[PDB]
């Protein structure tokens, strides 16, 4: 039960440091 | 181009945006978690 | 208008900012709610 | 208490989702 | 100038993202800390 | 161990409100 809590957690936190990448990554082609 | 430019700045701020997003679904789940093991402690 | 583009952006990170900033509270709160169960499971 | 910490949380995590919405719409209007 | 502010711009949005990633670390450690009450109160 | 844990996350939570104050500082120069 609280497993898959935990593991949801993970997943929207490595879907969150994606979308940084990208933004970061067109901020360096500015 | 400044034109360009501005079009990549808002689509920068789309991407912080949507990493945003995804932090404030985390969030919700902390406290499910969280509260799933005080309901744990007290219901056994 | 790239003056009123420029303004737009600027305003669009000052939300953004602030939607970090409630994160910020809430991670701090999390805490709070972490450190109180674990001090209930010590105290009783 | 641990209640009121929650809903605190709670509270503080609609007004996070509520000032993206506000910068997405700006963004819209670029 | 409109060329200054775009990198005023593009800074700022710099600064905004490392914000969400010292938030997206300290969301790692927050799952640690859930875990590690939930295995104190299953390991004692 | 959940201690130092927790200090951690109280770490990387001042950087993160001062890397918002540099953000918004920027913005005021704007």
């Amino acid at each position: 039960d609280i497993s898959i809590v935990l593991n949801k957690i993970k997943s929207q936190l490595e879907e969150s440091k994606e979308w940084i990448r990208r933004s970061n990554k067109i901020l360096d082609s500015i | 181009q400044a034109r360009s430019d501005i079009e990549k700045l808002k689509e920068a701020i789309r991407d912080t945006n949507k990493a945003v997003q995804s932090v404030q679904s985390s969030i919700g789940n902390l406290i499910v978690a969280i509260k799933s093991v005080q309901d744990y402690v007290n219901k056994e």
